[PDB]
């Protein structure tokens, strides 16, 4: 939880940013602007803000999200229109009800208000599932008949529980992986 | 109802000034500096000048002074932090008034009785909320309308050089810009008083001061207000076109002068230059300016931006024309060779381009043959230029029959089709008929780029 | 008198400095001299810090 | 053209007469709602507005 030290165009230098990591998204300012740390020097982490940096003042809190620039992969992105970052332009227009893009808009990349039909894959409870394996399928469109749900890569273990067939949203749990005794909850995305 | 306007926020008058360097003023101790903040530098002489905070350190604030730093003391100068970005007062009555480079009245009239305070930088329009223009503007110039069409909502600049009649061409386009009335927002960035007087006189004679707003930043005006004038004019245009639902045609002139101002500010900041000293972020700044043109889904109203530009040495490869071609869609190339030959307008249709012509031209919008005729004209003009080069380098008899016919076409094209007197106002249909008359020089066989059905139906 | 109470405090909370120099009209000097203690206590309460060390009526 | 300028001079009186009609309401519109605006302006200039910077907290 550092503080803004310097602002000059997109490049923002934030002090007290100790323990940060390179190319880690950090919410700069009070509007929670997305920015990736591109340079570190001591406790100051140079950040490039992904939105309009005008109005940022020294002392504004900078929140470390702890993850790199991550794209939300899953059902629901097969038709939508995205900005540079995975910002849904249609969802932004619908929620904001305006022709502008509000600063620090936090609309989820994949909308969670749509119920997706899910058919579990060949994997069952107790089987060993590795990264990238298929444990389901989602009927997205007529063209994309089966949006096969992939277990995230570099995530592995044994299926503690798998959901039955039914209309599930992205926030809802789909499958559970135990690994080394630390059960992990995996959703549609 | 904007009831939040009734609020007083006292401002911090900093007498802590240092590092006054060129266009830049540096404040040693600032309590929570705000980036892109407007300050009011009160000189020891008593005159105030607005300034923009370019960068903030922990306690510093590198301020750029729009009116210049000539006379700024380090001891008696007080800098007052307003606390917000620059907000021009906009109104519907703001049409018909002449403004300074910093949005101050020049016509000896009152200050704008503000209807709202709009930020200069505006807001980023949702690309999903934009409309593809697809509405041709009958600019009345043959070399433009027929071969590089302008759609209502298209940012098409006029690339020109020093001494060419770019001002005359743009004034003509503004005077005669009906669709196949327009409000106008004119921004003068460093143009000489002769050019500003020409533009104002032409607007008044045509009857445009009823529905125009001039932001005149002359050459004698301070050289950093050229950074702010296009933004003020463009947010005025955004207001007039989106909230009052008008159709605005912005004529930002001497964007080369704007880029020179940018380079001057960039050079003073001692930052990584880029190409020819122009700031590396010149693409981003030019995109921020140019990309404020077009139509929006909810609101019927557009900014038909036509940013006049001046090539330093008639070179496209220069950073300003190159980036302007990258961002702004299309280009109207004013040719020194054509002007020397005496053609008006001296528009060279080979470099001139319009990305939205293929969609705003033809198929019942104007006429069935517009696109094919413009392709045929471009192809035969390129053939004529190549044949002229070949006939200069080698013997004339070595040129083929097609090459000789194309030389004749090029002569009859520059001298009759492109050549258009001021106030002529050729309709797009009349220009197409004249272009066909030029294309009837060739036998039907060699009009290869014309679709055979149209060739049979129009030859 | 209550209006001047906020005007001095409103600017004090913007400065946020341990010391102050309140330049006022010659007729409000007595009022500010009387109410310096209240101003200090209000600034200490509103700025979430210790009351400012000294206020000087210029 | 001189007659047009002379007519414009007559039109200047006509324009002034037209302007006098519009700005007659401007004086009337002001006085009708002047005392209400002053009440808002006075109450705002004096209103206690004491709040530190958000960053200072």
């Amino acid at each position: 939880y550092g503080a803004i030290y310097s602002v000059s165009g997109p490049v923002v230098i934030a002090e007290n940013m100790i323990g940060c990591a390179m190319y880690e998204l950090v919410k700069v300012g009070h509007d929670n602007l997305v920015g990736e740390v591109i340079r570190i020097d001591g406790d100051k982490a140079t950040i490039q803000v992904y939105e309009e940096t005008a109005g940022l003042t020294v002392g504004d809190p900078v929140l470390r999200t702890g993850k790199p620039l991550s794209v939300e992969l899953g059902p629901g992105l097969m038709e939508t229109i995205y900005d540079g970052i995975q910002r849904p332009l249609k969802a932004i227009k619908e929620e904001s009800q305006s022709i502008y893009i509000p600063r620090g808009i936090d609309t989820p990349a994949l909308d969670r208000t749509i119920k997706w039909q899910f058919t579990p894959g060949k994997f069952q409870v107790g089987d060993h599932i590795s990264g990238g394996d298929i444990y389901g399928s989602v009927f997205e469109n007529s063209l994309i008949s089966s949006h096969k749900i992939l277990l995230p890569p570099r995530s592995r273990g044994t299926i503690t529980w798998i959901a039955p067939a039914g209309e599930y949203t992205l926030d809802e749990k789909i499958l559970e992986v135990e690994f080394d005794g630390k059960k992990s909850d995996f959703t549609l995305y | 109802a904007v009831e939040q306007g009734f609020n007083v926020k006292p401002r911090l008058n900093y007498n802590t000034v240092s590092g006054v360097n060129g266009p830049l003023v540096i404040l040693e101790k600032v309590k929570f500096p705000r980036y892109n903040e407007i300050v009011n530098l009160t000189l020891p002489d008593g005159t105030v000048r607005q300034g923009q905070v370019l960068e903030i350190r922990g306690d510093r604030a590198i301020v750029q002074v729009f009116e210049g730093t000539s006379g700024i003391d380090v001891k008696k100068t007080t800098v007052e932090f307003t606390g917000e970005s620059l907000r021009i007062p906009v109104s519907e009555d703001m049409l018909g008034r002449i403004f300074d480079g910093s949005g101050r009245p020049i016509d000896n009239g009152p200050k704008v009785f503000a209807e709202d305070y709009l930020d200069i930088n505006g807001s980023p329009i949702n690309p999903y909320a934009r409309i593809y223009p697809e509405e041709m503007i009958s600019t009345g110039v043959s070399a433009i309308d027929t071969m590089n069409s302008i759609a209502r909502g298209q940012k098409i600049p006029i690339f020109s050089a020093s001494g060419l009649p770019h001002n005359e061409i743009a004034a003509q386009i503004c005077r005669q810009a009906g669709l196949v009335n327009f409000s106008i927002v004119f921004a003068a960035m460093g143009v000489n008083l002769e050019t500003a007087r020409f533009f104002k006189q032409d607007f008044e004679e045509n009857g445009s001061l009823e529905r125009t707003s001039l932001f005149l930043n002359l050459a004698n005006d301070p050289t950093i207000e050229r950074i702010i004038t296009p933004r003020l004019a463009l947010t005025t245009a955004e207001y007039l076109a989106y909230q009052t639902e008008r159709h605005v045609l912005t004529i930002l002139t001497d964007m080369s002068s704007y880029a020179d101002a940018l380079r001057e500010v960039s050079a003073a900041r001692e930052e990584v230059p880029g190409r020819r000293g122009y700031p590396g972020y010149m693409y981003t700044d030019l995109s921020t300016i140019y990309e404020r043109a077009g139509r929006v889904e909810g609101r019927n109203g557009s900014i038909t931006q036509i940013p006049i530009l001046t090539m330093p040495n008639d070179d496209i490869t220069h950073p300003i024309p190159d980036l302007t071609g990258y961002i702004t869609e299309g280009q109207i190339f004013v040719d020194r060779q054509l002007h020397n030959k005496g053609i008006y307008p001296p528009i060279n249709v080979l470099p001139s381009l319009s990305r939205l012509m293929k969609s705003a031209i033809g198929e019942g919008m104007t006429r069935k043959d517009h696109g094919d005729v413009s392709n045929q004209l471009y192809a035969k003009y390129a053939i004529g230029k190549d044949a002229a080069a070949m006939k200069a380098v080698v013997g004339e008899e070595a040129l083929s029959i097609e090459d000789k016919l194309s030389l004749e076409f090029l002569e009859k094209f520059e001298k009759t089709f492109i050549t258009q007197g001021a106030y002529e106002d050729r309709t797009v249909f009349e220009s197409l008929d004249q272009a066909w008359s030029l294309l009837r020089i060739y036998p039907k066989e060699m009009l290869n780029r014309i679709s055979p059905k149209i060739l049979d139906e129009f030859y | 008198k209550p209006i001047l109470q906020s005007l001095i405090v409103e600017a004090l909370l913007k400065l946020l400095e341990p010391k102050a120099i309140v330049k006022a009209l010659e007729r409000d000097v007595d009022l500010i001299e009387s109410m310096k203690d209240d101003i200090m206590r209000e600034y200490g309460e509103k700025a979430q810090r210790a009351p400012l060390e000294e206020i000087v009526i210029s | 053209e001189q007659k047009n300028a002379g007519g414009v001079g007559e039109l200047e009186k006509k324009a002034e007469a037209g302007v006098q009609g519009e700005l007659a309401e401007i004086k009337k519109i002001a006085e009708k709602k002047k005392d209400d605006v002053v009440k808002i302006l006075i109450e705002t200039v004096i209103k206690p507005s004491a709040e530190v910077h958000i960053n200072a907290l």
